[PDB]
């Protein structure tokens, strides 16, 4: 009957890096005017908490209001396994809708990172490809980025984590540059952030030898 | 003597209960055939494609009234496809076997004009020009997302 | 008010290489015991065919039936994009349920294949990786395999196709060996089957 509720987790980067602030988002959908007021109760580890900022119903394309509540979460709260629960009261739901979300359970494993240069075969082309291989990590949640002598490079795509035969995960990030950029001997870096690394960071560099 | 429907809806899905009351201040006809009934009003147990076409009535003391037995999950029902402005428009997202629908959306030209949590009728309290167009309802049957046949609406002069 | 109908496509190997037999699988689900009889009408580009074979109904676990029909498709009757329609008649549904499936609409693009050896950094471990990079191909459907001097290797997993910033797709296949072999030094070759290749096949090999 609705409304339907979805609850989302912090992007990993926010959680891993102290500078940033992570948050858990509770999204509510399909809300009628006849029943447009929505209540939020937020819980951490079953103890209610108060510090969430509910945004305004933003009415949708399809004649439905949309509401959202955001909670601000501590870093060592989330990385420690805490359960975050959202309870939505509304005058169309007979009983409130609880959705809860938490970190992925299991021993963490520190990823090993490798950068791989372009295939000789590739050079014949306008642009070459640079590959960052991250493998050996649990949980799936990781952040991977590229940069060239300081700026974030902007032509890379990353494949979603792949479950390895050994219970760890892996991924490949392909950064695309111009062969000209390549020969000169420019320095390129693949940047990896995961909970299982010191400082929740490591860097691996790729240029010509 | 005018034939009179109840529910008026001239458009119906299969497994619908249709009534035809004849008004005077009885003998019947379907597709110019004799309806069995003599009584002051004839009854359709359950709609079927068979029962389409024209219907007439003649009390001892009429001009046709059409019937469409459509088939599917949803049927958008309105008394007419043409109204002139400042005219209530009443739409009904009628479901197969009056099935409990939920999350119902009425639309126009592919565009959500209204929404409900449960199967409720659509009123445009007074008809503007911007209203006329291409309509259909959609909702949830069981766990199945379904949609009604399309209808054309027209506001004039 | 059911039952539902999901209609699957052939795996790409079956469609690409002649030898195999590609088939669309129209599986009907949530079929109630009260309404268990299930009829299939199959259409190709709107024209009916009857070379489909409805399999024995398999009672499922939630105390609901599950049924399956397969249509066998000519190899180029799919690469040409013909729409396969599967019409399920039944008395739980007021109107038969039609589902359709077809080829990814759009110009095909030649996959580029590149084989990448391990990192100088990975050699320091008991097992290294060999990477096959397949990029620049449309449509999404592809097949990627590894071999060793001709024979099939058994230690690789494959990334899902990823939409590239130029309308193409790409992916990665990570073959894993023990260190010794790489230095053995053995030839390995990642093989790719796709509709935009000569003979629908190509191979790129890796040695020291
Ligand atoms: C009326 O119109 C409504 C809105 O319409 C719009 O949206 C589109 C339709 C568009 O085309 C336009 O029409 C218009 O824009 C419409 O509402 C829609 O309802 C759907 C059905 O309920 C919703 O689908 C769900 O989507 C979930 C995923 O949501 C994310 O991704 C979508 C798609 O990209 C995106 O739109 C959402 O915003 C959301 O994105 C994430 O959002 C969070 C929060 O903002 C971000 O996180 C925060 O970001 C900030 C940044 O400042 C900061 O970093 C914070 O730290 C961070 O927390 C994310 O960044 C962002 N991520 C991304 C990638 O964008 C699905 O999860 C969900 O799927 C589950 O449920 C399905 C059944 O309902 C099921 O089939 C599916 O398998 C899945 O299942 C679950 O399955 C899991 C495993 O598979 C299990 O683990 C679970 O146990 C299981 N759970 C359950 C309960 O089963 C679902 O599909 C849709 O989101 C929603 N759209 C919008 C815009 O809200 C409505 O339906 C219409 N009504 C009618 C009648 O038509
Ligand atoms: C009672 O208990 C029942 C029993 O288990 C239960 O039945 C299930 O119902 C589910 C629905 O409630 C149904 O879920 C659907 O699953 C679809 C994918 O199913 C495949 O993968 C599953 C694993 O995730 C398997 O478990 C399935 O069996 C199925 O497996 C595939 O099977 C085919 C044919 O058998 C096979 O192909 C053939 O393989 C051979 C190999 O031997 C050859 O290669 C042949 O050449 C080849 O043809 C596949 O290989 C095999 N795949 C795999 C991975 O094994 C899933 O796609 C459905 O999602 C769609 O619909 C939902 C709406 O519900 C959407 O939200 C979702 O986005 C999907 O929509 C699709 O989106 C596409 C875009 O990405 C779009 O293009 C499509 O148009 C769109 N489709 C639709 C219709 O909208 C869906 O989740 C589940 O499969 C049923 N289980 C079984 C075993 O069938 C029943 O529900 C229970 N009922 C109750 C009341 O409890
Ligand atoms: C009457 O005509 C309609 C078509 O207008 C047809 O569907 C129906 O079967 C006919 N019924 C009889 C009794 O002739
Ligand atoms: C209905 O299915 C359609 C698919 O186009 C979708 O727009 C809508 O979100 C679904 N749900 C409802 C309740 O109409
Ligand atoms: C009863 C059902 O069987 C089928 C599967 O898709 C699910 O695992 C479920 O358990």
């Amino acid at each position: 009957a609705g409304p339907d509720v979805f609850l989302f987790p912090p992007k990993p980067k926010d959680t891993l890096m102290i500078s940033r602030t992570p948050e858990v988002t509770c999204v509510v959908v399909d809300v009628s005017h006849e029943d447009p007021e929505v209540k939020f109760n937020w819980y951490v580890d079953g103890v209610e908490v108060h510090n969430a900022k509910t945004k305004p119903r933003e009415e949708q394309y399809n004649s439905t209001y949309r509401v959202v509540s955001v909670l601000t979460v501590l870093h060592q709260d989330w990385l420690n396994g805490k359960e975050y629960k959202c309870k939505v009261s509304n005058k169309a739901l007979p009983l409130p809708e609880e959705k809860t979300i938490s970190k992925a359970k299991g021993q963490p494993r520190e990823p090993q990172v490798y950068t791989l240069p372009p295939s000789r075969d590739e050079l014949t082309k306008n642009q070459v490809s640079l590959t960052c291989l991250v493998k050996g990590f649990y949980p799936s949640d990781i952040a991977v980025e590229w940069e060239s002598n300081g700026q974030p490079e902007n032509n890379y795509k990353t494949t979603p984590p792949v479950l390895d035969s050994d219970g760890s995960f892996f991924l490949y990030s392909k950064l695309t540059v111009d062969k000209s950029r390549w020969q000169q001997g420019n320095v390129f870096s693949c940047s990896v952030m995961h909970e299982a690394l010191h400082n929740h960071y490591t860097q691996k560099s790729l240029s010509l030898s | 003597a005018v034939v009179f429907l109840e529910p008026q809806w001239y458009r119906v899905l299969e497994k619908d209960s249709v009534t035809l009351k004849c008004q005077g201040a009885t003998q019947w006809f379907h597709n110019e055939s004799l309806i069995s009934s003599q009584a002051s009003s004839y009854f359709i147990d359950a709609a079927t494609v068979d029962d389409s076409g024209e219907y007439r009535c003649q009390t001892q003391l009429s001009d046709p009234v059409q019937l469409e037995v459509h088939i599917g999950w949803l049927l958008l029902q309105a008394p007419r496809w043409v109204f002139k402005e400042e005219d209530p428009i009443h739409l009904r997202c009628h479901s197969w076997k009056n099935t409990a629908l939920h999350k119902v959306t009425y639309l126009q030209n592919g565009k959500g004009r209204k929404y409900f949590h449960h199967n409720s009728d659509f009123y445009i309290p007074k008809a503007t020009l911007k209203d006329s167009g291409s309509y259909f309802c959609r909702g949830l049957f069981g766990s199945k997302n379904v949609s009604s046949e399309t209808v054309q609406i027209t506001i004039t002069q």
